[PDB]
């Protein structure tokens, strides 16, 4: 399913639980678990983060755990393929998605009972509608245009899983969530900028949105460190503080 | 003439304000008085030497 807030929907469901954090191995995911990590230490809710690094690790880390658990979140992994085959779970347990890769498959999307998506929905999404891809003489004459639909479906298949790609990064997802309770610091605005920046430097988005994300983010940056006006001379020196450059395109030239 | 020693005056008061003042380590840890420390842990020892670093003036006053 999409969940549509994540306040009522995400959070206050697992706030009183023990969830499993599955984490992938890149700067993106990095970032948007510290977000979460330190969204859990504030409200006591205990948590237990396994580093994984294919679908091999992460099958075997699903197999032990599989037991004391029944809430799951997975991070920048699990959402290009179907979920409720490669784990084969039981059916009480929940499974949170928050990945980037693109296209969520058709599975996970009309499955709204054990895999939710964090996705925000206003991405580039344009999944297919629902019954064009799911389920005497007269008895052939009809599923002869059955299997007009079969053909169909494996063309409109062929359509949406040919290019692959890349939506908004998990550590502004995250970003929208921990603001969303208030709770936002400056040390989670430079971890959602890191892993926003992380991506375009690896060169997985295109400077249109960069530019755009880029945009939205300088609203909070000005909102947070702009309340210090002319009282930058009595802040302490020792405090963060984050900036606004527009700056040159070679790399670490500063050190 | 006498701007000489008005701005050494108003030099040998920024060089100190150096010593007494830098300091390092983050907010989260706990922080150091780098030069105060070691100004002291040398005299009373008897050795009447710092090492001061050029990189730390240059981070305090350019």
């Amino acid at each position: 399913m999409f969940v549509s807030d994540f306040r009522k929907e995400f959070y206050e469901v697992v706030q009183s639980q023990r969830v499993l954090l599955f984490v992938a191995s890149d700067v993106d995911a990095l970032c948007a678990c510290k977000i979460l990590q330190a969204l859990f230490q504030c409200d006591h809710v205990q948590y237990t983060l396994v580093p994984v690094s294919g679908w091999q690790e992460l099958e075997t880390a699903f197999l032990e755990h599989k037991e004391q658990f029944h809430y799951f979140i997975l991070i920048n992994c699990g959402a290009n393929v179907d979920l409720l085959d490669i784990l084969q779970p039981d059916e009480d347990t929940i499974f949170f998605v928050c990945d980037t890769h693109r296209p969520v498959n058709v599975v996970n999307v009309y499955n709204d009972t054990q895999i939710k998506l964090l996705i925000k929905q206003d991405d580039d999404l344009e999944v297919p509608a629902y019954e064009d891809i799911f389920r005497i003489v007269e008895q052939t004459m009809r599923r002869r245009q059955r299997r007009e639909w079969e053909a169909r479906r494996r063309d409109i298949l062929f359509d949406y899983e040919q290019y692959e790609y890349h939506g908004t990064s998990s550590a502004m997802v995250m970003f929208e969530l921990a603001w969303m309770l208030s709770k936002d610091l400056n040390d989670m605005l430079w971890w959602a900028i890191v892993g926003l920046t992380d991506q375009w430097v690896q060169d997985k988005i295109t400077q249109m949105k960069y530019v755009t994300d880029v945009g939205v983010l300088q609203r909070h940056v000005s909102r947070h460190n702009h309340r210090n006006e002319d009282e930058e001379n009595t802040l302490s020196v020792d405090c963060t503080r984050i900036s606004f450059e527009y700056d040159l395109r070679l790399v670490l030239y500063q050190h | 003439a006498d701007e000489g020693q008005a701005r050494k005056s108003q030099l040998q008061r920024r060089f100190k304000e150096f010593l007494r003042q830098y300091r390092v380590g983050t907010d989260r840890t706990g922080f150091t008085f780098k030069y105060r420390d070691e100004l002291k842990r040398h005299y009373n020892l008897g050795e009447y030497w710092i090492e001061v670093e050029m990189e730390d003036l240059a981070s305090f006053d350019e």
